[PDB]
């Protein structure tokens, strides 16, 4: 079967360089046209460039000629995307295509590994609560939730009450400010007649930062 | 360069429906026009080449056609699979270009959201920035503005929103509007307050949050 | 010609023992570079192996085990590949070498310096010495952390001290002409490879086994590719682009990448692709067509491609051994099949484990529409009421581009057929002719096996059949009428080259244009009758062409 997988993601700063690998098998290496090709977050897909396993030829995108370089090693089977002078639009996943012919349609993707740039050192997560208030309640239901804020990168994993409640809870997608650092909402349901009765913990979890802390969610005394 | 564009953008249909989705090109790709398809968070897969012909490995639920400047996707029979974004890609000419996307999502009843406003903590103060949150919970559709106001007049520029992803037991979403502005320009003004406005909410309901007794 | 298909066969025993060393004889005869695995097995102590002493390149691994020959001449092989390995591991496996006493007495590989990618296996050679006498870490690439060594040093015999000439102790022989040159090792500075300690003698970085100076076009192999000397990195591309545009212009430079050696065009046997590279298969959305020359080609299709039939060792049948009654409704109507064909004894009779039913002689009649073989044909069991392989008779031509074994395209063994069944078999592309054991099969010599191979690698091997003398003491020895006596077996049928005329797929006289009740045209020397319903002659021609407007009236 054929498998492609592919490496060399990480976090660069604004013109710093990388190379990605793409290494394949199932497949006779130097029968087919190997291509990368990335997607922005939220955005659709583009074509980067264009490699040939026997003479070498790379075809390139006008955007992108000069900047990224093609490689090809046929004795391991793995294909090299030098990136130079890495700008704040060259934060995407990078797939690793094939053609069938040299017509320029693929079938067999690889993995996605992520390039991310920012010049946003490692922060960890301030977890902020909000308590529910006086009037939260829409007919015996109340909401409840913690605010992690600047932290880098991502991801952050958070959980309640060391994981024993996950009916009803609600995590957010990270969204970007425009200070460069990332922030997200986690909320959960519960009904009105246990407010003062259950201890809530909300356990957020940095994996890049190494943070565990915890803050309880206590109703605010208006 | 060739601007390739699909339409509708956003398409929502119940499973055994037929959904057709258009691409159009700006030049002449009579027959050199692919097809795809990307769940999230998964790579793409082949569906169709030369706008006609399937790959082999693909159900038959699947038939391109259109040639020159017109191109249509369909699905005769929709299953509980193959909610996903599909694309269109031309090859005829360099340079070689995608299109935007098109997301396919079941479809349901109209469901009304749980408006919820939150008071900033207490430990926020002393950092020099406020933050207030305008939760929504289980609405559909997607489409919902969400504006705040400080005690006369909307904001605009420090609102970023966020919803979720599809929920797999009860099909509806999330959104929660952050508005950003510093402790400085917290404690200036009284009533803070955030406006929804829904498809299925015949009144706009309002969220008045108060900076005095909380 | 120096390229030569290797053989694919592991300790697995030989089809014919006898014609066993006329086999590798018959293969590795004047070849230079091996496209596959070098397998030296099962030879007997007398064998005569002067053959072997122009090998210099193998593209995959070595086997020499099972073998009795005091010494084996492979002295001027410098680079062992290793593309395809032994068990996954190893790319020089000597095994099982014994037994004045005969068995291997030793290695002789002179002028090994590089194996770019495998192990060395060397285990159970009681006769064999300064086995463990080798600083095999130089012979093995930089890039290689594969290379594992495993030597067995259980000896049977008292081994001599190498020359002393020799500097240390690394010597593949007694003599002083065979001491080791040391290359990888020894090197100044960051050269992989150099032939002296000088930094000025370091080898260039295309350079696969050694260099004779610091130039790019002397190296003793080609570590990437070899244009026509030049060791490059890839060769040079089919087309050239605009770079700004990037249209396509074809370049008149353009070679072609055939194992590794940049060539002008693919060989005879292989197949071009639009990538550049010389294949047997064609890759998924392409197409094998025949240009206006003659020449094979894969070529694209936007279409997609037109239902072909697929062989053993093909798309879904990768691992059935032999033709069952399972799949023996595949080859439906097949004018030709992508794969080889097999009919093992456990064919035509049904398999215990399953619910085969056997195979009937009347279900081999599929076959009367086959007109070429991409792969071997290989026929151990046949039907007793049927006396030849008269249901191949339209098949044309065998490629060969999958050997059974590896070295044989046509095997018939034990198959007790009358003569010989294959009509109009012209042309055989590569791999060896094997014919053995059938005991009553005549019509072996008379065939014009020069005329059917296509290099001087291909041969005819054939024992154990019915004695010559009886076959032309019994009224069959190619009727006459076939021309140069060159005939597929009794009958006006079954001639090679016809001498006078043809009436259908008969060998015939005169046509009966003057004295036959149907009215016929002679083109080129073929009898075709035609119905004279305008005139009714009596030794006159009637028709010139089987149009109405051609008859007489």
């Amino acid at each position: 079967e054929v498998q492609l997988v592919e490496s060399g993601g990480g976090l660069v700063q604004p013109g710093g360089s990388l190379r990605l690998s793409c290494a394949a098998s199932g497949f006779t290496f130097s029968a087919y046209t190997m291509d990368w090709v990335r997607q922005a977050p939220g955005k659709g897909l583009e074509w980067v460039a264009d490699v040939n396993p026997n003479s070498g030829g790379s075809i390139y995108n006008q955007r992108f000629k000069g900047r990224f370089t093609l490689s090809v090693d046929r004795s391991k089977n793995t294909l090299y995307l030098q990136m130079n002078s890495l700008r704040a639009e060259d934060t995407a996943v990078y797939y690793c295509a094939r053609n069938l012919g040299p017509s320029f349609y693929f079938d067999y993707w690889g993995q996605g590994t992520l390039v991310t740039v920012s010049s946003a050192s490692t922060k960890g997560p301030s977890v902020f609560p909000l308590a529910p208030s006086s009037k939260s309640t829409s007919g015996g239901t109340a909401a409840l939730g913690c605010l992690v804020k600047d932290y880098f990168p991502e991801p952050v994993t958070v959980s309640w009450n060391s994981g024993a409640l996950t009916s009803g809870v609600h995590t957010f997608p990270a969204v970007l400010q425009s200070s460069g650092l990332y922030s997200l909402s986690s909320v959960v349901t519960v009904p009105s007649s246990s407010l003062g009765t259950q201890t809530y913990i909300c356990n957020v979890n940095h994996k890049p930062s190494n943070t565990k802390v915890d803050k309880k969610v206590e109703p605010k005394s208006c | 360069d060739i601007q390739m564009t699909q339409s509708p953008s956003s398409l929502s249909a119940s499973v055994g429906d037929r959904v057709t989705i258009t691409c159009k090109a700006s030049q002449d790709v009579s027959i050199g026009v692919a097809w795809y398809q990307q769940k999230p968070g998964k790579a793409p897969k082949l569906l169709i080449y030369s706008a006609s012909y399937r790959y082999t490995g693909v159900p038959s639920r699947f038939s391109g056609s259109g040639s020159g400047t017109d191109f249509t996707l369909t699905i005769s029979s929709l299953q509980p699979e193959d909610f996903a974004t599909y694309y269109c890609q031309q090859y005829y000419i360099y340079p070689y270009t995608f299109g935007q996307g098109t997301k396919v999502e079941i479809k349901r009843t109209v469901a009304a959201p749980s408006v919820f406003i939150f008071p900033p903590s207490d430990e926020q103060l002393k950092s020099g920035t406020a933050s207030v949150v305008c939760l929504l919970n289980n609405f559909y559709p997607r489409e919902a503005k969400v504006q705040w106001k400080v005690d006369n007049a909307l904001q605009s520029g420090n609102s970023q929103e966020s919803v979720t992803e599809q929920d797999s037991k009860d099909s509806t979403y999330s959104l929660s509007s952050t508005l950003t502005l510093s402790k400085a320009d917290y404690e200036k003004h009284k009533v803070y307050a955030c406006e929804v406005t829904h498809q299925g909410l015949s009144s706009p309901v309002t969220k008045s949050f108060n900076r005095g007794e909380c | 010609t120096q390229v030569c298909t290797g053989t694919d066969m592991k300790l697995r025993l030989p089809a014919s023992p006898e014609t066993h060393l006329d086999m590798l004889r018959h293969l590795y005869q004047g070849c230079q570079v091996v496209q596959g695995n070098l397998e030296l097995t099962y030879l007997p102590t007398n064998a005569s192996l002067s053959f072997l002493q122009d090998i210099q390149e193998v593209q995959g691994y070595v086997l020499i085990a099972h073998n009795q020959v005091r010494q084996v001449p492979l002295q001027r092989l410098r680079i062992v590949r290793g593309t395809q390995l032994f068990e996954d591991n190893y790319a020089l496996a000597v095994l099982d070498n014994g037994d004045s006493p005969g068995g291997l007495r030793e290695l002789q590989l002179r002028s090994l310096t590089e194996i770019l990618k495998g192990g060395v296996l060397i285990q159970r050679n009681p006769q064999l010495c300064y086995q463990d006498t080798i600083l095999w870490k130089d012979i093995f690439h930089k890039n290689n952390q594969l290379a594992l060594t495993l030597i067995d040093t259980n000896r049977s015999r008292a081994c001599h001290p190498c020359s002393p000439m020799c500097k240390g102790s690394r010597c593949w022989g007694e003599s002083s002409e065979d001491c080791q040159s040391l290359t990888r090792t020894v090197c100044a500075g960051g050269c992989a490879r150099c032939k002296g300690p000088l930094p000025t003698d370091c080898c260039h970085e295309q350079c696969a086994a050694g260099c004779t100076g610091p130039k790019h076009s002397d190296c003793l192999a080609c570590l990437h590719f070899n244009h026509s000397g030049i060791c490059e990195l890839h060769c040079p591309a089919l087309v050239t682009y605009n770079t700004d545009t990037f249209e396509s212009m074809p370049n008149p430079e353009g070679r072609y990448t055939f194992g590794a050696s940049c060539v002008t065009a693919c060989p005879y046997n292989y197949l071009s692709t639009d990538v550049g590279f010389c294949t047997l298969v064609c890759p998924l959305h392409n197409q094998e067509v025949t240009a206006e020359d003659g020449t094979q080609r894969c070529e694209k299709c936007s279409k997609p491609c037109a239902r072909v039939c697929y062989g053993l060792g093909m798309e879904h049948l990768r691992e059935v051994r032999a033709v069952t009654s399972a799949n023996i409704q595949e080859f439906a109507g097949c004018k030709k099949i992508f794969g080889s064909l097999a009919f093992l004894p456990e064919s035509f009779d049904g398999d215990p484990a399953s619910n085969t039913a056997p195979l009937q002689p009347e279900q081999l009649q599929v076959f009367e529409t086959l007109e070429e073989i991409t792969g071997y044909l290989y026929i151990s069991a046949w039907p007793d009421s049927l006396p030849d392989l008269s249901v191949f008779q339209n098949l044309q031509v065998i490629r060969g581009r999958v050997l059974h074994n590896g070295a044989y395209s046509l095997t018939l063994q034990g198959l007790g057929i009358s003569w010989l069944g294959l009509r109009s078999l012209r042309e055989l592309g590569s791999g060896l002719a094997l014919i053995h054991h059938n005991t009553h099969l005549c019509f072996v010599h008379t065939v014009p096996w020069d005329q059917l191979f296509r290099n001087p690698h291909q041969a005819l091997l054939h024992t154990a059949n019915r004695p010559e003398d009886e076959c032309v003491g019994e009224g069959l020895a190619c009727h006459q009428l076939c021309a140069r006596g060159h005939c597929w077996g009794p009958g006006p049928t079954q001639c090679v080259n016809c001498s006078q005329f043809l009436r259908g797929q008969e060998c015939v006289e005169e046509c009966r244009v003057l004295q036959g009740l149907p009215r016929e045209y002679v083109n080129a020397r073929h009898c075709l009758p035609c119905h004279p319903e305008c005139q009714p002659q009596n030794g006159s021609v009637t028709c010139f062409g089987p149009e109405a407007d051609q008859c007489v009236a």
